[PDB]
């Protein structure tokens, strides 16, 4: 394929956006639940 | 298509900031802070840079017309 | 192909070349058929063979 | 164990869309048409 | 009796027996198709 | 080392002069 | 007369009115038109 910067660089955030993602909206999930039960 | 060279709403030219925004992406920075280390500061241009969708690099995969 | 002097020779196409013969060149090159006892092209077979390019050129 | 949340909901329909697709419902019926049904109408 | 030719049965796109259900992403590009392209309908004339 | 790394109470002193779940960080492949 | 361009090699040739619609080198059976040879002019606007 012989892909250009730009897409490299792309696919590189998209990969560190998506385990952020992936990492920070279930812990946010997750702390709003218990709150949730607990009232 | 491809990063439009004025902001839409007040005129700030944000079509030579594309390269440097993703070289800022591309070393862990988040979006908003990329977005304020190039200096923009009105929503409307955020909105320019943040929304865009890079579509050329696609066409240009197809095999050139002519030679 | 084959100059007159030298001997036969086996070439590819790209070895010619797209520019005009000039004046010493053909002169050598008759010098070489009267050296070697040759004679040029009649204007009958000149005329035949632009005919024959002019016909394979244009033809469909 | 641990409590199921709503991104493993998200995960696993990107699992169903990984697999079947958007369009799948149409292939699948000619496929099954023509891999069997020409011969059986034969 | 042998193979006989009964008639030409128009094939849906990336189906099974369709020429784009092989052919990788690369050769997708120089058949000039678009990998965004889903199938599932008939060319007809 | 990181944020997360510090101590609990050297984080205290970092105070501005939480992630919700509803602000997601920008893709470009998506998914499917 | 007029110039061509193949659908797959992009070889430029031309026509006679008269050869069959083909490439020439790979034999396709689509061509295009070359661009015309007049000034073209826009207003930036
Ligand atoms: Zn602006
Ligand atoms: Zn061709």
């Amino acid at each position: 394929v012989v892909a250009s910067k730009a897409s490299s660089s792309m696919l590189k955030i998209d990969q560190r956006n998506k385990k952020l993602n992936n990492r920070f909206i279930r812990k946010a999930e997750m702390a709003a639940v218990e709150k949730r039960k607990l009232r | 298509m491809i990063i439009p060279v004025r902001c839409f709403s007040c005129g700030k030219v944000v079509g030579d900031k594309w390269d440097a925004y993703l070289r800022l992406l591309e070393e862990g920075k988040q979006e908003g802070d990329a977005l304020d280390e190039l200096k923009l500061k009105r929503y409307c241009c955020r909105r320019m840079v943040l929304t865009h969708v890079d579509l050329i690099e696609k066409f240009l995969r197809y095999n050139p017309l002519e030679k | 192909v084959a100059f007159p002097n030298q001997k036969e020779m086996v070439r590819p196409l790209f070895v010619f070349s797209d520019s005009s013969i000039t004046h010493p060149e053909f002169d050598l090159f008759l010098r070489e058929l009267d050296a070697e006892g040759l004679s040029v092209m009649d204007l009958r077979d000149v005329d035949y063979k632009y005919h024959q390019l002019k016909e394979m050129s244009s033809r469909s | 164990d641990d409590t199921i949340t709503t991104e493993d909901c998200w995960t696993v329909i990107s699992a169903f869309f990984e697999e079947k697709g958007l369009v799948s419902q149409q292939l699948d019926s000619f496929d099954e048409f023509m891999e069997t049904s020409i011969q059986d109408l034969v | 009796g042998n193979k006989v030719h009964i008639g030409k049965v128009p094939i849906m796109l990336r189906s099974k027996f369709c020429s784009l259900r092989t052919l990788d992403e690369v050769d997708l590009y120089k058949m000039k198709e678009c990998p965004y392209d889903m199938g599932g309908y008939f060319v007809i004339n | 080392l990181a944020i997360e790394n510090l101590h609990p109470d050297d984080r205290l002193l970092l105070v501005d002069p939480s992630p919700v779940f509803f602000l997601r960080r920008p893709q470009y492949v998506s998914d499917g | 007369g007029v110039k061509y361009t193949c659908g797959a090699c992009a070889h430029n040739f031309s026509l006679n009115k008269s050869d069959p619609v083909r490439c020439k080198e790979c034999g396709h059976r689509v061509i295009y038109k070359a661009r015309t040879k007049r000034m073209i002019q826009f207003d930036a606007r």
